[PDB]
RNA sequence: AGGUGGUGCAUGGCUGUCGUCAGCUCGUGCCGUAAGGUGUUGGGUUAAGUCCCGCAACGAGCGCAACCCUCGUGUUUAGUUGC
RNA sequence: ACACCAACGGCGAAAGCACUCUGCUGGGCCGACACUGACACUGAGAGACGAAAGCUAGGGGAGCGAAUGGGAUUAGAUACCCCAGUAGUCCUAGCCGUAAACGAUGGAUACUAGGCGCUGUGCGUAUCGACCCGUGCAGUGUUGUAGCUAACGCGUUAAGUAUCCC
RNA sequence: GUUAUCCGGAAUGAUUGGGCGUAAAGCGUCUGUAGGUGGCUUUUUAAGUCCGCCGUCAAAUCCCAGGGCUCAACCCUGGACAG
């Protein structure tokens, strides 16, 4: 139908994340090495957060090969959350993200940064909304409160659409509601959006947030 | 006191009313005379009615407001605004629109881009873009011009609204009906008394007419002023 | 868009609110067949002081606050001379609903069908018995309550207007 | 607070409004030249019609009406006429409809007189706004700027 | 564990279509008891609800257009593996 | 059977009524006090009239035209189209008593804004004569205040306010 | 609890309390008998109307106030508006 944002502006205003240059065959094994290096980050901090209290909110997670060196920049909003506190959560990272890269044994340096507003940025508020949705509460208390709960921290415009099987039903439905101006055509506009699926009991759940910055 | 002597009128066009199979007949009890196809205004009780209007205007602003005048007519268009610019009220200039009191919200928020763009104006920074954004910022500062060039100096409403006759601005008079914001107007000799609560019945076919009430009414809001 | 609306929901107790039917109203057009909500809320203080109000809107919420905000600038004061009871027996009719309102002994809680019920019970009279004679509608019902106790007058401005001194009344 | 207000004020008025009701008591070119609505001058009558004279008048287009000429008690003429006559006109209806200027003689009209309490301040008054007369009227200048800082109404 | 077993009428994601058609709505106000209308209708003009005038409407969002790529002409700069 | 005249026109209680003229005869409207002095309104049952089609009896029969007959269209056509065409249409004397017989609004009286009209008469102006202006009424129409109405609308000829009778 | 019967709700037979342009409903229109209602002033009788008094409408029931059964139900004593 709609095409989706992040796709379709990528010569302006938004940039690639996997920012690595290279041949075909090296270019089929580098996108190869990428996704083993999303899949462990993901699973590493679902695994040991899982145990823990709350959301993490893992937005970006950028991959660069400058030399024979990989930086990886994670852009989580509540980064306090994960270390072990001397900097051990980074360090376990870094083993177990060395424990699938070591064919060249080349050095990568795991970092980690803050989002400047973590609501405002559409991966984190849709895993709030995520989570509060898959907790027993109605859409439109969940989703006015991802509302307020983002204007009151500096979003110009925002779109949210929830898709089908919401509270008890069985005909699906999807509900979106806007405020301000959210130009889905205007290339130069830069919006970000997230389409995060929630796998609840009675369901799947799809949640769509266009931000318009 | 806020006398006007009965010759004053009864020489100048205020008695000289309009046409005798036009009225509206709730001035059955009120309507003097007819002549010649011109009805004949009663000016006992026009020059009484006058009395409680400027007792009611000269007592509203010493309780200490903002007044409002319409002026939309063409006929007495610019006479509202020389009766506007020495008495310090807000004016309409030439035409009205429907929402301008009672939907004021928007109004506010259009004064807010009418104010933006006459700071604009104002700064010389008109002539950096060229003739498109000039062109677009004349022409809509040309219609804010047209009805939000006389009222700038206004927030919120005011008490008392003093308008054009009757007949073209039944628009901004239902809307001080509806907010229930007190007029005392002009009335011709074929419309309603009970539109405002107090109301100056009295032909406006004369143009000093309309500058003897209205001059009137100006001197009474200035010694409003007055303090 | 300062957030939250705090200090700007004004937070209601000089006005209590409470809907009185909340029904679906739909259309159809080109795609189809859809709906909108008109609640009618009938807000008003305890103290003598309602008013009712349509709305509609395509969520619930919103459709009873913008009937609210449409209602609280509609208010009529009600003639109560009593002990919280009615000055006299009245009847008026809106539309096609008519409704006789009757006063009420002090031992009598307020009796009257749902509609009228609603806007006696949020006009702080605690003694009154009204039928309702005609539709079977809630809108018409209440706004007819409404012009119902608009016409209705105490015997000090019946006294006043009548010039009568004054005599004939136990209080 | 300003809701208040605006009631106490409109109850302020109602009772204003309730004191004293009790008691108390050829054409195209002449088209052409109608580019502008300013300026009385002398009315020149340019076309006559039966219902009224057609009436130039400083550059704005005026009407006189046959009841708001001279009475004709004179022997020949066509009533209403005027042919390119200039004759001193007042300033009447001011036609909506093409925004022209109506003209009216409007005949001797006496009017009853009913005798009003206080003339003798009510003379004095009508003197002190003779006397704000003469101080008003002024020609040219514009009030505006009084310097100040501009703020948001909000 | 595995299921290319069933149900696309339990779903998500994705997509086609009417159709790149020019619309679809909302806030506030007004009208009607109300469903609703009014704006968005009318006079012109556009590929366009594009723009202008009048109008109880005033504004705004998504739509259209532009910003995006490519092919068009020229200037500055760099000349290899290209001239 | 009666073109133009024909009009959102006149009359009748309704149905109806238009080529003109004559005869008999109904009804309406207006004025003067000229007279009587409440004789008024409605009306069960009753009685009369009552478009068109229908029927009895006798005339008459050009046009039109159910039924019918033929041709066409059509898969088919008992129908629309076309060509013939009988009862009927008209008149005399009756019977029948129904119609969207509609203003889809029983009748009567009293009272409650106006504008624009038409018809009939009456007064005054103007001339001295046709006009022409206002009006007094009655009737007919069109927009419309109040009020009523579920709404559309009706609104001095109410679907308003009241009273009476079926 | 279900069923049946009756009243309510029901202003859904309407005096209190409905309707008849279009929703069910104004006869096709008119004359008129019986009958119904009826202008104003003055006078008379009082049939209606109103006021007083008197008689009666059994007792029991219902209403008020007492009293009795441990209370109540029920029983009993006295009183009376209506009409």
């Amino acid at each position: 139908q709609k095409i989706n944002p992040l796709g379709f502006r990528l010569g302006t205003t938004q940039s690639h994340y996997s920012l690595w240059f290279s041949q075909p065959k090296n270019y089929a094994e580098g996108l190869q090495e990428d996704q083993k290096i999303r899949d462990c980050i993901k699973n590493y901090v679902q695994k040991n957060t899982k145990t823990s209290s709350g959301v993490e909110g893992i937005a970006r997670i950028e991959i660069q090969k400058r030399i024979d060196l990989i930086q990886v920049i994670i852009h989580m909003g509540f980064p306090k959350l994960l270390i072990e506190n001397r900097p051990q959560g980074v360090e376990d990272l870094k083993i177990n993200v060395q424990k699938e890269l070591n064919c060249v044994n080349r050095k990568l340096n795991i970092a980690i940064t803050r989002i400047a507003k973590p609501y405002g940025d559409p991966n984190i508020l849709a895993e709030f909304i995520a989570g509060q949705l898959k907790s027993r509460v109605s859409f439109r208390k969940a989703m006015k409160k991802a509302i307020e709960l983002t204007e009151q921290a500096d979003t110009k415009g925002i779109q949210i659409q929830i898709a089908g099987r919401i509270d008890g039903k069985e005909i699906a439905r999807i509900e979106w509601i806007r405020e301000g101006r959210v130009p889905l055509q205007t290339i130069r506009a830069k919006i970000d959006y997230c389409a995060y699926t929630v796998r609840t009991i009675y369901g799947v759940l799809g949640i769509k947030i266009w931000i318009f910055m | 006191y806020w006398n006007i002597n009965l010759e004053e009128m009864m020489e100048a066009g205020v008695h000289f009313g309009h046409g005798t199979r036009k009225w509206n007949p709730r001035m059955s009890p009120y309507i003097s005379a007819k002549c010649k196809g011109i009805h004949i205004i009663n000016l006992t009780r026009t020059a009484r009615f006058l009395s409680e209007a400027c007792d009611l205007v000269f007592d509203a602003s010493s309780r200490g407001k903002q007044f409002l005048i319409v002026g939309t007519k063409n006929k007495a268009a610019d006479s509202v605004a020389r009766a506007a610019i020495r008495a310090r009220c807000h004016y309409v200039n030439k035409k009205w629109l429907g929402g301008m009191l009672t939907n004021w919200s928007t109004t506010e928020t259009r004064l807010h881009k009418f104010r933006d763009l006459r700071m604009e104006q104002t700064a010389g920074r008109l002539a950096r873009l060229p003739k498109r954004d000039a062109a677009v910022v004349k022409r809509q500062l040309s219609h804010l011009q047209t009805y939000l060039g006389g009222i700038k100096y206004m927030t919120g409403l005011p008490d008392i609204v003093i308008i054009v006759d009757q007949q073209e601005e039944y628009t901004a008079l239902r809307e001080c009906i509806t907010l229930g914001i007190p007029t005392i107007c002009l009335i011709d000799t074929n419309c309603n008394p009970d539109l405002a609560d107090i109301s100056i019945p009295a032909n406006d076919d004369a143009i000093a007419s309309i500058r003897l009430i209205l001059t009137k009414l100006v001197f009474a809001i200035c010694e409003g002023r007055s303090s | 868009g300062f957030g939250s609306k705090s200090k700007k929901e004004k937070i209601r107790d000089g006005f209590e609110e409470n809907v009185v039917q909340v029904r679906r109203v739909t259309k159809v057009v080109k795609g189809g067949k859809h709906m909108r909500f008109r609640a009618i809320v009938v807000v008003g203080d305890k103290k003598g002081q309602v008013g009712v109000g349509v709305g509609k809107a395509k969520e619930v919420v919103s459709a009873v606050q913008k009937a609210a905000v449409d209602a609280r600038r509609n208010i009529i004061t009600v003639p109560m001379t009593k002990y919280l009871t009615f000055p006299h027996r009245n009847e008026a009719d809106y539309g096609a609903a008519r409704v006789m309102l009757r006063p009420a002994a002090p031992g009598t809680g307020v009796i009257a069908g749902g509609a009228v019920r609603t806007v006696l019970e949020m006009a702080g009279v605690e003694n009154a018995l009204g039928k309702q004679l005609g539709s079977n509608n809630a809108l018409n019902n209440a706004r007819a309550t409404i012009v119902a106790v608009q016409t209705m007058r105490q015997f000090s401005d019946v006294a006043r207007d009548r010039g009568i001194p004054m005599e004939e009344l136990w209080k | 607070t300003r809701e208040r207000q605006k009631l106490k004020q409109l109850f302020e008025d109602a009772y204003e409004r309730c004191r004293n009701a009790p008691m108390e008591g050829k054409a195209m070119a002449d088209s052409q030249a109608q580019l502008g609505i300013g300026s009385v001058v002398t009315g020149t009558v340019q076309s006559l019609k039966p219902y009224g004279a057609f009436i130039d008048i400083g550059g704005i287009n005026g009407l006189l009406h046959v009841s708001q000429i001279s009475h004709d008690r004179v022997s020949d003429i066509a009533t209403v006429l005027q042919p390119g006559d200039t004759l001193k006109v007042m300033i009447l209806s001011h036609d909506r409809e093409r925004g022209r200027v109506s003209l009216s003689t409007k005949k001797l009209e006496p009017t009853p007189g009913d005798m009003i309490r206080n003339p003798k301040l009510v003379f004095e008054k009508a003197e002190e706004m003779a006397q704000t007369f003469r101080q008003r009227i002024a020609q040219a200048e514009a009030m505006a700027r009084a310097d100040m800082l501009r703020f948001q109404p909000e």
